[PDB]
RNA sequence: GGGCACCACCAGGAGUGGAGCCUGCGGGAAACUCACCAGGUCCAGACACAAUAUUUGUGGGUGGUGGUGCAUGUGAUGCCCUUGUUCUGGCGCGCGCUACACUGAC
């Protein structure tokens, strides 16, 4: 099957990816705001150097969109853009796997608005207005991944819930920032390992310990 | 020290 | 006598061992006597530091940072005590000032 | 909201010169062995509380009655329970924190068997502690450090001017030598 | 029972540190400057124990023996116990002349 | 009832090379990873997948295989993993061409594409890199073949799709005592898996469905980091 | 069908290739075409109470000589963004030998 946000009662899993750098800029076209393919326009425009990075949105994009749970149809991304913006990713793409087509899509994402595809039945990456609570299901619970707080196991927290109160993990994809970002939208903060350890790997341990818990 | 970071740049 | 970790409780492992922390949490009781006399029969060493723990919680500056250094790992071994020896509250005061 | 040993000394203190008027608590060192409330309590609510108007009571204490000196028992006993309910059952060395002091409120009650909010005190008292867990302390645990990291290398002008001279000469002299052997020959 | 005790670590002495448990030769090698033969003949000019350790030599005899090194000639010691164009030219001149060589031949 | 040890201070992991060859541990190699050099003229390069394709034709090779982006961000992953914070496994390249890499467990892979792709090209022509403190080779191309670098009490598995399924929290439970493990990957684009058929004894699966060679690698460091409570 | 071979099989052993010396054998960080890059100079100059013949002693205003679609120039428009004047410079191949192995050194 299918699952939208139109689809609001059974037990899912819902990616946040808050505060993700996506800035683009107007070179005569448009080019994603990449770190590393320019720095000295990031001087010029005084965003600083070492907190635009969509790099990583695409690391933990690639790895939402492979892990098996998503064969199991069971996951849905949500982007929380820095400057309100909210995209929805559907569950059945193929975000490319190259950087150069990913910042391609990602400037044309950011001037079209909207994206559908040619196949022309349902869509494929959505522009939709924030706060996140409109596309919310019912009983959600919302938990930040975060270093500080006590650690749990995910086998013994995924069997904790219930079974229709839908998940929404919430990780900070940026390199720094102070995590009481999510405070007015979360219930509770986690731990998951004794490390500081990268938004990639903790999203790929949370749905490799909710495949264990639903035994995919 | 580094963790989750990137490099260092000349 | 610092930490138990048969009072630590761990997340790696099971029911039967979380059902069993939780009965000797409840049936422990500190078996230290007071009125002893006798120091090698004071049970002395099945007891904790409440006392540190509440010197962690001192209100003064310098004492509080006295007492995390106690909770901070264990680095180093010396300290000098004919250092910290010569103090009270003349020149504490001293160090300090400079309805 | 922090904590004051202190205080709890000066609890012991006060409470004990109001008993001694000794065996029990010699760990105390007392002062003015004398002044102690006898027999004679009334103990009525209409007694003098606190009543903080300060000098007229100050510079005039001296000639004591048994009503200030109650009247400042009574002060002692709501500045206790006050910062109890504040301090000290929050605290975690609570139980042998409370011990003396409850072995003083109790002393007055099997001297007197008469005051309520010491009785009160000392129910509540029971209250707290068959409440509270009393663990012992784990203050030494630590996450376990990783792997120290490194960073990788990848991409003296006169020494280096020097060298590639040198390396010029090298190859000339040699193709010179070349060219004389060949002709020569 | 009960016994008393009658050690100190990395040591800095003259601008650098040297290490605090290993003998005294090894010691007064670390020291920046000084030989093996000076230091064993210095330790028994101040008579001081060869097997002990740098954790040993408490302060007295330490002060000593800095003294001693920092003015040695006191004690009776000896003097072992301290311590481009013309290539261009070359170069243009002979490519030169073997340039017109090549060229006469 | 017994003692707590005598020191308390959390020292780090002993860190591990290829030197080693007794501890048990773990080691995870990239078959057949794309990670070719080319000299343009100007300038020495990675062959790339997307930008240069006509050159790659004009070359004669397939523009479908010649693309390192998987072994990149499956590097990526691996050496992020929090077992790699444990310090109990290390990476061995075995290239398309044939030339062994040992990576080191403590190195940062650089995070962009372009600097990975520098780095590559200094390493698979100058054999060796030093760390910015300058005395420690984190990368060492060496001598084929790996089974003759491994530690010797391993078990050697393929990790394909074709492979009855199992529970790895089952298998490393399966495992004895000093019997490390030694998994190989294909981090092909679209290829066979008969690579080291020879070399390794049993194919293995993780899913019935298809993965990426990332989350497969994810999907075994998080079965090993539940096997060994980590 | 038979025989042969360290230009073959099989088992191993040792070399060349990293670094230095060398006889010898061949022979494009930044900028669609009076831009960027890099340097430095002009300024980032309301007022309210007291007082000298505009400035001082004491309180304080701050985003648009803004971009901007769109409908008939009409919109105390929605978002975005602000946080310019001035001169200068941009060799390949290749054999030998020596270093680097508590496979120790004195």
């Amino acid at each position: 099957p299918v699952l939208t946000s139109k689809d609001k009662i059974t037990k899912r899993m819902i990616v946040v990816l808050a505060m993700a750098s996506l800035e683009t800029h107007k070179i005569d076209k448009y080019v994603l705001l990449n770190c590393d393919d320019h720095q000295g326009l990031l001087k010029k425009m005084g965003r600083d150097i070492s907190e635009a990075r969509p790099d990583i949105t695409h690391q933990c994009l690639l790895t939402l969109l492979d892990s098996p749970i998503n064969k199991a149809g069971k996951l849905q991304v949500y982007i929380q853009t820095s400057r309100g913006i909210l995209i929805e990713v559907n569950p059945t793409v193929r975000i490319p796997r190259t950087f150069k087509r990913f910042s391609g899509l990602m400037v044309q994402l950011l001037h079209k608005l909207s994206i559908r595809s040619v196949n022309s039945e349902e869509k494929l990456l959505k522009v939709i207005k924030n706060p996140i609570t409109d596309h919310l299901p019912t009983k959600c619970r919302k938990v930040t991944l975060s270093f500080d707080a006590p650690v749990i196991r995910v086998q013994d927290y995924i069997e904790k819930l219930d079974d229709d109160e839908s998940i929404c993990v919430f990780v900070g994809a940026m390199a720094r920032g102070k995590d009481n970002f999510a405070d007015e939208y979360v219930d509770e903060k986690v731990g998951l390992s004794n490390y500081p350890l990268s938004a990639s790997v903790a999203c790929s341990k949370f749905c490799h310990g909710a495949e264990d818990a639903w035994n995919i | 020290t580094d963790r989750f970071k990137g490099d260092d740049d000349i | 006598m610092l930490h138990n970790p048969a009072f630590i409780s761990n997340p790696f492992q099971t029911p039967d061992q979380v059902a069993n922390l939780k009965t000797l949490k409840e049936n422990y009781v500190d078996p230290f006597d007071v009125h002893e006399s006798d120091p090698e029969l004071t049970h002395a060493l099945d007891s904790s530091l409440w006392e540190l723990a509440s010197l962690m919680e001192h209100y003064h500056p310098n004492v509080a940072t006295l007492a995390k250094i106690f909770a901070q790992p264990f680095k180093k071994l010396s300290y000098n005590m004919e250092d910290f020896l010569d103090w009270n509250y003349d020149s504490l005061l001293n160090a300090e000032s400079s309805d | 909201k922090r904590y004051i040993p202190e205080v709890v000394y000066f609890f012991q203190k006060i409470l004990l010169t109001f008993i001694v008027e000794p065996l029990d608590f010699e760990n105390i060192r007392l002062d003015s062995y004398e002044l102690g409330l006898p027999l004679d309590v009334d103990f009525t609510k209409k007694r003098s509380t606190i009543i903080p108007l300060h000098t007229l009571s100050t510079m005039d204490t001296e000639a004591h009655p048994v009503d200030q000196c109650v009247s400042v028992l009574l002060n002692v006993m709501e500045s206790l329970d006050a910062t109890i309910s504040t301090v000290w059952k929050s605290l975690p060395a609570f139980n042998e924190i409370i011990l003396p002091i409850q072995q003083l409120l109790s002393a007055y009650t099997s001297k007197y068997s008469d005051f309520e909010k010491p009785r009160n005190i000392l129910n509540k008292v029971e209250k707290l502690t068959k409440f509270t867990e009393h663990i012992p302390l784990a203050l030494q645990n630590h996450k376990p450090v990783s792997i120290p990291t490194h960073a990788p290398k990848y991409e003296d002008r006169t020494r280096s001017e020097i060298n590639k001279m040198k390396a010029q000469l090298k190859k000339e002299r040699k193709f010179t030598m070349k060219e004389i052997r060949k002709d020569a020959k | 029972s009960l016994v008393v005790q009658e050690f100190q670590h990395i040591l800095r002495l003259l601008n650098t540190n040297v290490d605090g448990n290993i003998k005294i030769v090894y010691a007064l090698t670390t020291i920046k400057g000084v030989g093996r033969r000076y230091s064993n003949l210095v330790c028994k000019k101040a008579d001081v124990d060869l097997h002990k350790r740098a954790g040993e030599l408490t302060q007295e005899e330490l002060e000593r023996i800095v003294q001693i090194m920092q003015n040695p000639t006191h004690y009776k010691i000896p003097a072992w116990f301290l311590n481009h164009t013309l290539a261009n030219n070359v170069e243009s001149k002979l490519r030169d002349d073997l340039e017109r060589l090549k060229k006469i031949r």
